């Protein structure tokens, strides 16, 4: 009649640890075609109906949302792999479950897995050294200012729909970087609009902020949308005749009443309206719409204003022209003001974009794209990110090491020879893991089509022979050397996938049973 | 979080269901394709119940949960807004291509070697429409016109509209040549009204550079015309959102009349408020005064005296229509009017059609505008739709036309041409493009062979037929007989299709198609 659980489900045994290492193979299984540049795009569908494409691992494991406990540990350090890092967050979670699969024929000969996970400590160990070895301190040494940022952007832009436009690309996105201070890079302050139609080559990259220009509302032909040092001013309520939501009841029996109420809305409205004016701005941005009467009043003393702007957006253009957002217009101070150098607004695309230009406080930019699809500029978008991390990295850390295979394989390598000393079964444990090493290699070449029996046993040769930079070739396929080739990462990345991999797969390993309450 | 409700396509079996889901929704639209196409029932939500061909319609009607097919729709709506008469054969198109890469799946070659294959099949066929095509306003203008009048003509062949379409053919050019400038040469869409009512037949539709309001002018002893007014400069109308009358509050009225005497006090102030009123419309010097709302019939006797022709209930953005029309503005009060703010037209007059009571109005300019309405009418609902719709197909095809002059015959001719030039230079790439090129130009047969389905012949004689001569003789343009001739040739038949057309369709076809390769996981939760 007594029940232990309550009916509270709960297994454990060697059969819990062996679902625990089908769900590592389900979320590597996952993320194996979006491993590497050229690898393909997974198709996610999230409860919110929104439909996204990318093969960014952070990103794709968060809208996965798998409640699988053993499967949820590999989310977590994927998101601590975009915190310490940002970047390699799908190798980091395939290489996790990589060890998971190679500790699989350890549980059935019957190796305790708290020697295999004690074997994986000593070998990431001795990885991190080897590491520090292959890391090549670089500033001007062979390289200039301009060569350096300018070839390592070729490589990440090749291979690509932009590979033949890839030279007014890479003029754009050396410039985005050296927009910002070389101190404190951030991705998010580099602003990047698509536009809609045009020609690729024709993007423009601008100094200051641009929106999208949602202003519905007629009155046009007027507003001139040049200015040299225009005053703009960020404001809140709303400037509409006709208001949007509230109302009062008024009950007059006069005729002259009627038409005095019409203009006691006028007056009320008029009043803050005129107040506008007497700051003497000619930018109106607010986050609420700009009513007809409003942008009248404006267009006879030539101010110009656009309503219902992104609150994205706004926060961008006080990080511009060091303005301020005003809930009112009476109390509205003048260091909430802020100016550019110029202003215009473009009909690129065959839609209006509002653009400031030339900010001298600006911390943020925005980098204009053109394209004949939206879907093909979106890639084109990616492909710049990518691009984009690359030469951030490369100002930020001035240790690299050769990547696409280079770095992957001389960890590998090593790790056998160091495992001949080493005897027992840290021995065929310290062999897994550099057989583990040997995914990454492999599901590049099967990403972007190679074949993986060839080009991985070619490279195991030629690496084998003294020469410790051969990588694999992602643009013609054979083997070869990234350094020459600049596939460059920073040292970091890899130290810090193969703790956080290693991390993630001693919390999973050491997990014997898992105890779910239900309610 | 919720684990049950998703479901996971990877690897293996993925491949092989992206395809025959995708075949499926083509295999929809392939029917559909073509001036014989085949038309479907489409019911909306609300229970009505339209037959129509028009790809943009069906794939817009049509709801459905596949994520694959999603991207077929937004394949449509993306060149819905750069051309939109390629919706049905570009995802035929793209279709082909797919039943050719899951061919070359099964033979073992990765989906990324396909996407490169298919990449460069479709610049090697840029390269060879480059070569073949021919220019028509790099010979005249009367020329130009006459093969822009003829190229109308031929895609209003498969509507009800080929009936009286030598006159709907008329109005497309004559539309966009008002909206376009010869220097700018820029054709916009949004410049051409495009309205329609039921009622009449087609034969009844017109061609108006103006706007009309539908409206009666509010009273009958009011003139059916407008006069210039003396020398003035042509004729001065208001546009205005507050009605002319004394106004009204929008929530109680609640009068109290206590006696006799407080009845006629509202009589001075609703007599004054005519005068104020009034004056207001001598001071600026304005003609006819459009509102918002409607007029009160005592306000309407004061404007016969003034000979003050009034238009009443005028909807917002019919108000906008005409500021865009007669350079005017929207002015709120009547204390706001201005010579500046007042639309200037050459006149206003009620036309009568038939025996129709409708009797709608007219302003027009006489010189050229910014935008134009083009007027349609039809027996029925639908046929007033179908030949609003159509007529907005030839707008889009002038727009290419005068964009680009560089044209060539597309129907069943270009599919053809584009699959001989890639299969001979198939056997000189030597690899996996081999394949990639020969599946490319199979993929590209299935158009016109699609539009010989449709048109009653032969798919695989026909489309031989075509070939044999197009080698044989000389490299030309000969294409499916689905309209009907003594030959196939496409010239003499002037079916024309643009060049700037025909390169976007077959480029976002095969994006699409290595976008869908690209995807090689499918994971899709439920709905919380």
């Amino acid at each position: 009649i007594v029940v232990l659980k309550e009916g509270t489900d709960a297994s454990q045994g060697k059969g819990q640890i062996i679902s625990n290492i089908n769900a590592c193979v389900a979320v590597q299984e996952a993320l194996k075609p979006t491993l590497g540049p050229l690898g393909s795009d997974i198709l996610i569908v999230t409860s919110n109906q929104k439909t996204t494409i990318s093969n960014d691992g952070a990103t794709i494991l968060k809208l996965l949302d798998v409640v699988h406990p053993a499967a949820k540990t590999l989310v977590d350090i994927s998101r601590a792999q975009d915190a310490e890092v940002g970047d390699g967050t799908t190798s980091v979670t395939i290489l996790a479950g990589e060890l998971m699969k190679e500790a699989k024929p350890f549980l059935e000969e019957g190796i305790s897995s708290h020697l295999i996970m004690k074997g994986y400590r000593k070998a990431v160990s001795l990885a991190v050294e080897k590491i520090n070895e292959l890391a090549v301190d670089i500033t001007s040494e062979k390289s200039s200012g301009r060569e350096l940022l300018e070839r390592c952007a070729r490589t990440a832009m090749s291979s690509k729909l932009i590979h033949n436009n890839a030279d007014f690309f890479v003029k754009m996105c050396v410039d985005a970087v050296l927009s910002l201070d070389r101190n404190d890079l951030d991705d998010k302050l580099i602003g990047i609009k698509k536009i809609p139609g045009g020609a690729m080559e024709e993007s423009l990259f601008i100094n200051g902020v641009a929106f999208k220009k949602t202003f519905s509302y007629a009155g046009f032909e007027q507003q001139p949308k040049k200015f040299n040092n225009p005053k703009i001013l960020s404001l809140n309520v709303e400037l509409e005749l006709k208001a949007e939501k509230d109302n009062a009841e008024v009950r007059v029996e006069h005729v002259e009443d009627y038409q005095a109420i019409v203009d006691a809305e006028w007056q009320l409205i008029f009043e803050k309206l005129r107040q506008v004016e007497e700051t003497g701005a000619n930018i109106v941005l607010s986050k609420l719409p700009i009513g007809d009467l409003a942008t009248q009043f404006f267009a006879d003393r030539n101010i110009f204003c656009a309503g219902r702007v992104s609150a994205d957006d706004m926060n961008r253009v006080i990080q511009a022209v060091g303005g301020s957002i005003q809930s009112t217009t009476s109390d509205i101070k003048p260091e909430h003001l802020g100016t550019c150098a110029l202003f215009e607004e473009m009909q690129i695309g065959s839609e209006r974009y509002n653009l400031f230009q030339g900010c001298p406080q600006a911390k943020t930019c925005t980098l204009l794209l053109r394209g004949g699809a939206e879907q093909v500029i979106a890639e084109v978008e990616r492909s710049l990110h990518d691009a984009i991390m690359i030469v951030k990295r490369a100002l930020q850390n001035k240790l690299i090491v050769a990547g696409g295979g280079a770095t992957e394989m001389e960890v590998s390598k090593c790790l056998r020879d160091y495992s001949k000393t080493i005897a027992g079964k840290q021995q065929m444990i310290i062999n897994a893991f550099a057989k583990a090493l040997e995914v990454i290699p492999r599901q590049l070449c099967e990403n972007a089509g190679f074949d993986a029996i060839e080009i991985l046993n070619k490279l195991r040769l030629a690496h084998s022979k003294g020469e410790k930079w051969y990588g694999v070739v992602f643009e013609t396929e054979n083997i070869g050397d990234n350094f020459a080739k600049f596939v460059w990462e920073p040292a970091l990345v890899k130290i810090n996938a193969l703790n956080s991999a290693t991390e993630a797969t001693n919390l999973i390993l050491s997990v014997d049973e898992t105890i779910t309450n239900k309610g | 979080k919720d684990q049950g409700n998703k479901k996971r396509q990877h690897g293996l079996e993925a491949k092989k269901s992206h395809i025959l889901a995708a075949r499926s929704v083509a295999s929809i639209i392939k029917t559909s394709l073509g001036p014989r196409g085949l038309d479907k029932i489409l019911i909306s939500p609300d229970g009505e119940i339209t037959i129509t061909n028009d790809g943009a319609t069906i794939l817009s009607q049509m709801e459905l949960d596949n994520e694959i097919a999603k991207l077929l729709v937004q394949l449509s709506k993306s060149q819905d807004d750069e051309i939109g008469d390629g919706t049905t054969g570009v995802v035929v198109l793209a279709s082909a291509l797919l039943d050719q890469a899951l061919e070359l799946i099964q033979k073992g070659i990765h989906p990324i070697k396909i996407a490169n294959g298919f990449d460069e099949a479709a610049k090697l066929a840029i390269s060879k429409l480059e070569e073949t095509c021919d220019d028509i306003s790099a010979s005249n203008d009367e020329l130009f016109r006459d093969f822009l009048l003829r190229a109308a003509k031929t895609s209003l062949g498969s509507k009800i509209v080929s009936k009286d379409h030598d006159r709907f053919a008329e109005m497309a050019v004559e539309a966009v040549i008002n909206v376009m400038d010869k220097d700018r040469k820029d054709v916009d869409f949004d410049l051409i009204k495009m309205q329609g009512r039921v009622g009449g037949s087609i034969s009844d539709s017109k061609l108006i550079n103006g706007v009309i309001l539908d409206k009666d002018f509010s009273h009958p002893q009011m003139p059916k015309c407008v006069l210039p007014k003396e020398g003035s400069d042509g004729v001065k109308l208001a546009i205005l959102t507050c009605p002319f009358e004394p106004p009204k509050p929008k929530t109680k009225h609640k009068l109290d009349i206590s006696s006799v005497e407080e009845y006629q006090k509202l009589q001075t102030y609703e007599q004054d408020k005519f005068k104020e009123m009034i004056d207001d419309v001598k001071k600026a010097g304005a003609d006819v005064v459009i509102c918002q709302w409607g007029f009160d019939d005592e306000a309407n006797h004061l404007l016969l005296q003034n000979d003050l022709p009034a238009v009443r209930w005028v909807g917002g953005q019919e108000l906008e229509h005409i500021a865009i029309s007669t350079n005017g503005r929207i002015v709120p009060r009547f204390q706001d009017l201005s010579k500046d703010k007042l639309g200037t037209c050459s006149r206003i007059y009620e036309q009568e059609f038939g025996t129709t009571k409708d009797r709608m109005l007219i302003i027009e300019q006489s010189k050229e505008t910014k935008t134009v309405t083009c007027f349609v009418r039809g027996s029925n609902k639908m046929i007033v739709d179908e030949a609003e719709r159509a007529l907005h197909d030839s707008l889009c095809v002038v727009r290419n036309l005068v964009k680009d002059s560089r044209v060539v015959y597309g129907g069943g001719a270009a599919e053809v041409t584009m699959s001989l030039a890639v299969s001979e230079e198939a056997d000189k790439q030597r690899g996996i493009d081999q394949y990639a090129f020969r599946g490319f130009a199979q993929a590209l047969d299935t158009i016109p062979m699609t539009l010989a389905e449709n048109s009653g012949l032969d798919p695989i004689g026909t489309l031989s037929t075509l070939k044999s001569k197009q080698l044989k003789e000389k490299i030309s343009n000969i294409g499916v007989d689905c309209l009907g001739y003594g030959s196939n040739d496409m010239k003499e038949l002037f079916v024309v299709d643009p060049f700037i057309g025909k390169k976007q369709q077959i480029l976002l076809a095969t994006q699409l198609c290595r976008m869908i390769l690209k995807i090689d996981n499918v994971i899709i939760s439920g709905k919380d």
